[PDB]
């Protein structure tokens, strides 16, 4: 039977799986409140991109109400939680039809800008300043969700950048558009100007407070935070720490925990990619240690034959539930 | 030539800075650092061929800047720094 | 059995490598099957994502390996780029001060943008922009002898631009006085030189990075293929005094149908947008006149315009607004009685008058302006008569 079933790949699927896995909905109740939730807060951005200035206040409240929310949807209690799911549909119902009394359609210049700030400060530290920020973007509030409450196992920036990008948080393409915008503020519409303007004053407030995030050599920020996630694979893997060991002490010591086929790939796409983490100052340097880290963990993580962890505990409850029905008939 | 200007500037920004945030106090330490350089200007431009003693002024204008250095490194700390790191930057890559 | 088939296609390290060594060696159309592997990457992701509606204890986690797979390849993009860096300058050049007061270092600029001078034709009115601005840094830096020599090349490459084109041509005040560019650009171009020979200026740098305001988005959108670089911590103190120049531009307060002076257009805004209001539930007693549509689109369309419009134009649609609802009010019941409206209207119209006023009252110094405007075509003359005899 092994002959057949027998992979090659991915093996320490389950290693993953144990130590990167949030706390999520534990029940399908609960996950279809979860959708509600979801499908209720992606109309709200339809509302969202259509509100004024002055408007920023109840807004604030509104992504923390999610926040309330998503976390009592892990609590599993479902009672009072479709009650205020209604109040926040009749508030945010109310306020999509005063949208349609709207004569002067509020468009939305330094939006662009503003999403290009958040993409720079997009860090579970300093979402106050994301939160201050957000109603003047464009961004899903489902993603600043996972931040004042951290449900992510990864850099949470890579959940912006893709669209349907990488280059203005290693550029100042951002403060380039300005000038553009800047200028071009004029020749347009006063029904855009006491609306404009208002953006321009927070955008200075905005800027000052998150000036120190921008002069950090980004390219020194990903390599450090790369190191971070990098170190811990391998304490995992095998126990200890490489901030306190050599190379090649760890080398021979996966044998000590580990098979031989996924040490390999232990050697062979993961230590070199860190030597060249360790020797990065270029950024072909970062993309090289960064692309083979990818690859890396597609190979211990991808069984050649099908393989899911939740699946064994899934199985041992009906074993349990099996003999203790033919114990009772006996 | 310079430098008396770049102060001002940065003045500028720090009153611009004082409209949308708490800092309007590191300028009081700007004027002071400002009138002292008159106080040397005077003796060097004072000259119309030179001096011996014009050495030991030169000595308290160069550990004054260098003072000058920590106390704007000090307002740099709680405080906007970008507006100090410039004319830091220029100082230094001006000594 | 969707995983499997996804990394079968299109993340093999057999088909990664060919990208990695593209890269690498400087090859061809490697920057789009980059985009087939991101439009892929998002059709599996987006199917998952969308998909199941159950789990993502590991589909979170598996996306947090693809993303970064495409990090890598956008990092090494973002380093081919600088493979091309046919301009080592990048915009925001003359917009810090630190890049100013160096004189070897706006210097070593000006031979790095001696081919976009001699590049672009004719007529292209955006070169000519910059050679401008590196005059009055001449007079920034009060008369440096080193920077004689990109005062004197830079005049002499504009003389030969303007010289090249009259080889080629061989080959209501003035709207009422029609009915018995480059002008602009040259008179720039002369007072410039002018004033570098005054006394002095006590120079400031929040008067120069305000035309490095200019320069730089002329710099940054027509050329391309620059120099790429990490944001500064000088540079800021450019654009955030440049947006509190232009953010009080519309709140800060001498010219008359040319001018355009914002603090009354606003003004005008307001005091009719209480209006429309005021009509559009007045509108609802009564449901319908043309009266009253009629006004209410010049109130809107009126409040459609520009904010660079001079204004008596604005002056003439306000009064067309002002006798419709005057005939209106005089018509409909006292109920209404929008006087407070018409007064403030009135009184705006009157102050208005005064500034149209003003402009009558001296009338000559705008004249003795467009004699001024002839400097252009003078200046070219005169070095093409004077500096060339030594050169």
């Amino acid at each position: 039977f092994t002959d057949v079933l027998q992979l090659s790949r991915g093996h320490s699927i389950t290693l993953l799986w144990d130590i990167f896995r949030k706390n999520y909905p534990t029940t399908s109740n609960s996950w279809l409140a979860f959708e509600k939730l979801i499908n209720l807060s992606e109309k709200f951005d339809k509302v969202r991109l259509l509100q004024f200035s002055e408007s920023y206040n109840s807004i604030k409240d509104l992504m923390d109400v999610f926040r309330l929310l998503n976390d009592d949807v892990l609590n599993n209690k479902l009672s009072e939680f479709n009650l205020l799911l209604s109040k926040l549909e009749d508030g945010i119902n109310e306020l999509e039809l005063i949208s349609n009394k709207f004569l002067n359609k509020r468009k939305h210049y330094f939006a662009d800008e503003f999403d290009n700030l958040i993409r720079y400060t997009f860090s579970v530290d300093t979402a106050e300043l994301i939160k201050e920020l957000a109603p003047a973007s464009s961004l899903a509030t489902q993603k600043l969700t996972k931040l004042i409450t951290n449900k992510y196992n990864y850099p949470p920036i890579f959940d912006v950048l893709w669209t349907e990008f990488t280059s203005t948080i290693f550029s100042s393409q951002f403060l380039e558009d300005v000038v553009r915008k800047s200028n071009n503020l004029k020749s347009f519409s006063g029904n855009q100007i006491k609306q404009s303007i208002s953006d321009a004053e927070l955008l200075l407030s905005s800027t000052i407070k998150c000036s120190p995030n921008l002069l950090k050599s980004q390219m020194e920020y990903y390599k450090n935070m790369l190191l971070s996630w990098l170190r811990k694979v391998i304490d995992i893997h095998v126990g200890g720490d490489c901030l306190k060991l050599t190379l090649k002490e760890l080398c021979s010591l996966i044998e000590e925990k580990t098979a031989s086929e996924t040490r390999v790939t232990f050697a062979e796409y993961i230590f070199p990619a860190l030597d060249l983490a360790e020797s990065s100052k270029s950024l072909e340097e970062l993309g090289e240690a960064w692309i083979t880290f990818g690859t890396g963990l597609l190979l211990l993580f991808v069984p050649d034959s099908p393989y899911d962890p939740a699946i064994h505990d899934y199985v041992l409850y009906d074993l349990f539930l099996k003999t203790k029905t033919f114990s009772q008939n006996l | 030539k310079w430098l008396p200007s770049l102060l001002d500037y940065a003045a500028q920004t720090l009153s611009v800075i004082s409209k949308y945030s708490a800092t309007s106090e590191q300028q009081k330490i700007l004027l002071d650092a400002k009138s002292t350089l008159s106080s040397f200007f005077v003796h060097f431009n004072s000259s119309r061929i030179f001096d011996s003693s014009f050495i030991e002024s030169y000595s308290r204008f160069e550990l004054f800047i260098n003072e000058l250095l920590k106390k704007l490194e000090n307002a740099k700390e709680t405080g906007n720094a970008f507006v100090f790191d410039i004319i830091i930057e220029w100082i230094k890559a001006n000594k | 059995d969707e995983w499997m088939a996804f990394l079968s296609s299109t993340m093999s390290s057999r088909q990664i490598k060919e990208l990695v060594s593209s890269y690498k060696c400087n090859s061809d159309q490697s920057d789009r099957r980059l985009e087939m592997l991101q439009q892929n990457s998002a059709h599996f992701l987006n199917r998952l994502e969308s998909g199941y509606s159950k789990f993502a204890d590991l589909n979170d986690i598996l996306a947090g390996y693809i993303y970064s797979i495409n990090f890598g390849f956008d990092l090494l993009k973002l380093q081919k780029s600088k493979d091309r860096a046919s301009f080592q300058i990048s915009p925001l050049w003359s917009m810090d001060p630190i890049n100013i007061s160096c004189a070897e270092n706006v210097l070593s600029a000006y031979h790095e943008l001696s081919r976009f001078f001699k590049k672009g034709d004719m007529e292209d009115t955006s070169i000519e922009k910059v050679l401008m601005y590196f005059l009055t840094l001449f007079k920034f830096h009060k008369r440096d002898t080193n920077l004689l020599e990109i005062f004197e090349a830079a005049l002499y490459t504009l003389y030969s631009r303007w010289s090249v084109r009259r080889f080629r041509q061989e080959q209501y005040e003035a709207d009422f006085r029609k009915l018995f560019n480059l002008d602009d650009i040259y008179f720039k171009l002369a007072d410039t030189y002018i004033s570098v020979f005054d006394k002095d200026h006590d120079a400031n740098f929040s008067s120069e990075l305000k035309s490095g305001a200019i320069i730089t988005t002329i710099l940054s959108e027509d050329l391309k293929n620059t120099r790429i670089e990490e944001l500064k911590s000088g540079s800021l103190s450019a654009v955030i005094n440049t947006l509190d120049a232009e953010t009080q531009s519309f709140k800060n307060t001498i010219d008359f149908y040319h001018d355009f002076s914002i603090p009354e257009f606003q003004k005008a805004g307001d005091i009719i947008e209480t209006v429309l209001k005021s009509v559009l539930k007045l509108l609802k007693q009564w449901p319908e006149h043309a009266t009253l549509k009629e006004l209410y689109r010049v109130s809107q369309e009126f409040l459609n315009y520009p904010i660079k419009t001079p204004l008596a134009r604005q002056l003439q649609k306000i009064e067309q607004i002002y006798t419709y609802l005057a005939e209106w009010e005089k018509y409909a019941s006292s109920e209404v009685s929008l006087n407070n409206t018409v007064k403030l209207i009135t009184d705006l119209i009157v102050s208005w008058r005064k500034l149209e006023l003003r402009t009558w009252k001296g009338l000559f110094n705008s004249e003795d302006a467009k004699t001024r405007k002839s400097i252009g075509k003078w200046w070219f003359y005169l070095y093409e008569s004077i500096v060339i005899s030594n050169f």
